[PDB]
């Protein structure tokens, strides 16, 4: 019947379809949900939803996996893939691997579609294949928790990943030594590759910071007042940027990184955010006031 | 049996995990109090003012559940020696509501990280908890064998692990913990739950852990290698470790996801470990009880000896059957064969007690064919009963008792042999040479003393648990530091020998000699080859009884199933830091006026103590 109060994921699939993730973060009851909103509009009330299901454990991350394939991070150590039915009104497990020791908190899809990468607070990460059901490779890079794992766009063995350790690792899986330290400084907390251009990405820190950076060679702006969470690029040719935090704002940039919309609207942690693939100027975010809230960007 | 808990980061209903971890067979449960990721917000708006409820209910378990089978956790995410101020604030204020729910539902222990080196902020927040209210619940700070930067995959290419042995590095996790515990000023209340690596680091490293507050020992289920049939083990490498823990009796948490066929397979493991190891012996079973447990030295001089005090010294047949030993041989040595009938030799026992000795001398002479006298002399009247019940009843006019001091006692005749036990656990720290002494006088000009000569010896030791319980030593009433001026029997147990023993004093009896002066000045250099911390020094002892015939506690040349007389320890006031190739160097004296006899001591290198014990102001052994 109800849908747990910590909204914490939300992404538009193709079609403009809403998927969010939520789990219940107090209470007798610490479980989690997924859930597909057909009527955007309609999302958070669980009555009028397309489909919905509830997990055993909660929800720390997701991603969509092509049109009908959610993969989900869960507190119980496993990497999940459930997929929908013939008729999207119910969502099925496909898999259920317990393959972390601690709760999986990141999650990214790669390039190619039929792999992912994922990031634990067991300071491990590892590189699944979806069609297998396995674990191909894993990497103890890192000293301390995987705070955030994001996939190469384009390049199927490219990521980035970040971590309580202070290092930003540009993977490569075509090396024997994939790894590459970055720099810029505050603790990275969320990931973000530029979409046109291959050799970019953005990264923001627990100090409210967000800074622009080439792979090969650096802009910055103080935008939030605490960590920055998340952070996704728009879908226009020429992307602006939503920057997350946990002052419970939201602001979406442009190239260089200056202020043109603020949102506080949200009253908790703003968890996720996520462009409308139908209209550009549509911003739909999620948190844990349980708030669904669609902005108008003045694009 | 050993007690087991399990390490979980997810729990949906606190009701179901518990019942299937009490189903494992696991004895109690480690898990959050709050949720993982349920970050909280205390100054900022609008995330300060949200809506509770903030964790679970007290309710869902019964109070005796809460007591006994739950182990709280930190947050992961507080982090109050961040370089944020707003995270450090935050972290401060969640880590106190944290710990005083784990207080409110009255947790056995509560569980927190030491991952990083910087955990100054952390140490005062828990301290000020520590001095906040009145609660018993143990803290448990989780901290690796290595740290996990140590054990990286070597897979950055432009940030690689160094391939050079670093001695002092390799140890720097203890000394996250020493900083930590040291700051928090010692507390009982604050012990180790120390995490095990899939591959063990050089040994130096785990033995720096010896003497340390070791309260748990967690176990990731990704250390355990998979065998032929498909069960969890460990390399016999990890199964030493275990079995040294075991010893500690430390409780063993299980962490991480099961990778492997039932979680009681890696808990029956365990089980399995503890049924097959080498059985409690002879020696261990009686200390069973006592291990690091404090007791002021007896002074049978000072004091009268209750009679079980005596019956627990006659529970060492091993030790009288050396002394029947030693006396058969002297009679030979004295007696030749064809004197025999005519020639009686007059044997003394010196301290006779309820006469155990008493017997010795009748069966050694018995064994040796040659003809004795007896006197058993006692200073204790109480025993003096015990013996004259025996006297009557038994040994008749060939044991002739004596109730009287053997320093005042007038001599009928002079002896053959005088045999004596009034040896403690430093040898002469029950003033057997002042008491011999005294009896010379009635040794004949070519008598034998039994036993002949006695040495004390000395070994620095690392104990930070040991130290800790001299420091719960402190009184009414008396100087609030005498409690580290003043030697303990003790079984010790946690700790760590720093050096091998060298001898420290020596007394030969009889004392041929013209000045005679038991006081005594001794300086020792103990060569030490680890990086460790010096609490005290271990007391042992060794005499010679007659000839070969000897008897020990020195843990190398030890006599065999003697638990009778357990190590002395001579605790510091402040431990000192001992480097790897540096020189421990004590002063040790024997001092003494008309009334009392005490011991003075001092640490001069690698750095200066203050003079313990200075004129046998806290302790001192009564003439
Ligand atoms: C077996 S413990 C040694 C025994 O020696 C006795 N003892 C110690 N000092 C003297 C002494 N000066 N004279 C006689 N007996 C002594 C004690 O009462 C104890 O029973
Ligand atoms: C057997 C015995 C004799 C003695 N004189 N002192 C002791 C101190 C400790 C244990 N045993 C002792
Ligand atoms: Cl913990
Ligand atoms: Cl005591
Ligand atoms: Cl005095």
């Amino acid at each position: 019947a109800c849908m747990e109060r910590q909204l914490e994921a939300a992404r538009y699939r193709s079609d403009g379809a809403l998927l969010l993730g939520a789990s219940s973060l107090s209470g007798r009851c610490w479980a989690g949900s997924l859930w597909l909103f057909k009527d955007p509009c309609a999302a958070p009330n669980e009555g009028f939803c397309s489909a919905g299901v509830q997990t055993e454990a909660g929800v720390a991350d997701l991603t969509w996996v092509g049109e009908r394939g959610i993969l989900v991070a869960s507190d119980s150590g496993a990497v999940e893939l459930w997929e929908l039915d013939e008729n999207e009104t119910l969502i099925v497990s496909k898999f259920c691997k317990y393959e972390h020791d601690d709760i999986v908190s990141t999650v990214s899809v790669l390039s190619s579609g039929t792999q992912a990468v994922s990031g634990s607070k067991d300071i491990c990460i590892k590189v699944w294949d979806l069609a297998q059901q396995v674990v191909l490779s894993s990497y103890r890079a890192h000293a301390a928790q995987v705070t955030c794992v994001a996939a190469s766009p384009h390049k199927d063995s490219v990521f980035l990943s970040c971590s309580e350790d202070n290092r930003i690792l540009l993977w490569d899986t075509r090396c024997p030594k994939p790894a590459s330290q970055i720099g810029c400084g505050y603790l990275p907390t969320s990931l973000a590759w530029h979409p046109q251009q291959s050799e970019v990405f953005v990264f923001g820190d627990e100090n409210g910071t967000v800074s622009l950076v080439d792979t090969k060679s650096v802009l910055s702006s103080a935008v939030h007042s605490q960590c920055v969470t998340g952070l996704v690029f728009s879908p226009h040719s020429v992307p602006f940027l939503a920057s997350l935090s946990e002052d419970c704002s939201l602001a979406v940039l442009d190239s260089s990184l200056s202020e043109l919309f603020r949102s506080q609207a949200h009253r908790d942690f703003v968890r996720d955010a996520t462009w409308s693939p139908l209209n550009h100027s549509l911003l739909t975010t999620v948190g844990w006031d349980h708030q669904v809230v669609h902005h108008v960007v003045p694009t | 049996r050993v007690s087991s808990g399990r390490d979980l980061n997810c729990v949906p209903e606190i009701a179901d995990t518990l019942g299937a971890v009490a189903k494992q067979g696991f004895d109690f449960l480690c898990m959050p109090v709050f949720h993982p990721r349920f970050k909280r917000e205390f100054i900022q708006e609008p995330a300060k003012n949200r809506p509770g409820p903030q964790t679970r209910s007290d309710l869902l378990l019964s109070g005796r559940d809460w007591n006994t089978l739950i182990v709280g956790k930190l947050s992961p995410w507080i982090r109050p020696d961040s370089k944020v101020e707003k995270i450090r604030r935050n972290s401060e204020a969640a880590m106190l509501q944290e710990l005083n729910f784990g207080a409110y539902l009255g947790l056995p222990a509560f569980l927190l990280p030491l991952n990083q080196e910087d955990n100054t902020n952390l140490a005062r927040v828990l301290t000020n908890h520590i001095h906040t209210g009145h609660h018993s619940s143990m803290f448990w700070m989780r901290v690796p064998l290595v740290a996990p930067e140590d054990l990286r995959d070597d897979i950055i290419e432009n940030a690689p692990t160094t391939h050079t042995e670093e001695y002092s590095g390799e140890e720097k996790t203890w000394m996250w913990w020493h900083n930590f515990r040291t700051l928090c000023d010692y507390s009982k209340r604050i012990a180790v739950a120390l995490e095990i690596g899939a591959d063990l680091p050089s040994n130096h490293v785990i033995d720096r852990w010896l003497g340390e507050p070791i309260k748990a020992a967690i176990l990731p289920t990704s250390i355990f290698l998979t065998n032929k049939k498909g069960f969890p083990v460990l390399s016999k490498m990890h199964q030493r470790l275990i079995f040294r823990l075991l010893k500690l009796e430390v409780q063993f948490i299980i962490t991480g996801t099961n990778h492997h066929k039932e979680f009681c397979s890696y808990l029956q493991y365990l089980e399995y470990l503890s049924q097959n190891r080498p059985p409690p012996n002879a020696y261990e079973l009686f200390a069973k009880g006592y291990e690091d447990y404090l007791q002021s030295p007896l002074q049978p001089l000072m004091d009268n000896l209750e009679s079980q005090t005596y019956e627990v010294f006659e529970k060492d047949p091993i030790k009288y059957s050396q002394y029947q030993q030693a006396i058969y041989k002297c009679l030979l040595d004295r007696v030749p064969e064809e004197e025999k009938d005519t020639n009686v030799q007059v044997l003394m026992v010196l301290g006779a007690g309820r006469g155990p000795l008493v017997n010795a001398s009748l069966r050694a002479a018995k064994q040796a064919d040659r003809r004795i006298k007896l006197y058993a002399v006692e200073k204790n009247p109480n025993a003096v009963v015990t013996l004259e019940n025996w006297q009557f009843e038994e040994w008749g006019s060939q044991v002739t008792v004596v109730s009287s001091d053997m320093r005042e006692w007038v001599a009928p005749e002079k002896a053959d042999i005088i045999v004596s036990e009034l040896l403690g656990s430093f040898a002469d720290n029950e003033l057997s040479p002042e008491c011999l002494d005294g009896a010379q006088h009635f040794l004949k000009d070519d008598g034998v003393s039994i036993p002949g000569e006695y040495t004390s010896f000395l070994a620095p030791i690392s104990s930070s648990k040991l130290y800790n319980e001299v420091r719960a030593c402190r009184e009414k009433d008396r100087d609030p530091e005498a409690q580290f001026e003043m030697p303990y029997v003790v079984r010790l147990h946690n700790f760590h020998q720093l050096s091998a023993p060298q001898p420290c004093f020596t007394f030969s009896h009889p004392n041929r000699d013209p000045m005679i002066d038991n006081n005594r000045y001794c300086t020792l250099e103990f060569p030490v080859e680890v990086n460790t911390v010096l609490h005290g020094f271990a007391g042992y002892f060794e005499t010679v009884l007659y000839q070969d015939i000897t008897l020990s506690i020195r843990p190398e040349t030890h006599s065999p199933g003697m638990f009778s007389w357990f190590p002395i320890l001579f605790p510091i006031k402040q431990p000192i830091t001992v480097r790897e190739g540096q020189t421990i160097c004590v002063r040790f004296w024997r001092c003494s006026n008309s009334k009392k006899v005490w011991y003075e001591w001092a640490v001069t290198a690698p750095v200066c103590s203050a003079i313990h014990n200075p004129t046998g102001r806290s302790y001192t052994i009564g003439l």
